[PDB]
């Protein structure tokens, strides 16, 4: 890893991808009707 | 009138584990984050990642195909 864990900047970081991810998968079973 | 992309804002998120500089991160590194850093992810999330992550068989990931998923939809 040998990144700032501590930095609050790397756990939102961390949420933003994992939040973004998240929507990705349900657009992708997301359906027009 | 016309301002740039949020593209940048999600791989300022990626660049963090891009210590290296080189548009790419440890392919490890990231099952660690996507399970023990923000709202901890399944195997089963973990593994669908990695399948999309790279990992071919250098042992790196390249966070611009995340953003094109991300991007990509």
């Amino acid at each position: 890893f040998d990144i700032d864990m501590d930095a609050p900047e790397t756990e939102r970081a961390a949420v933003a991808i994992q939040s973004q991810f998240r929507k990705f998968q349900k657009k992708k079973a997301g359906s027009q009707s | 009138m016309k301002d740039t992309d949020s593209e940048e804002e999600i791989r300022e998120a990626f660049r963090v584990f891009d210590k290296d500089g080189n548009g790419y991160i440890s392919a490890a590194e990231l099952r660690h984050v996507m399970t023990n850093l923000g709202e901890k992810l399944t195997d089963e999330e973990v593994d669908e990642m990695i399948r999309e992550a790279d990992i071919d068989g250098d042992g790196q990931v390249n966070y611009e195909e995340f953003v094109q998923m991300m991007t990509a939809k």
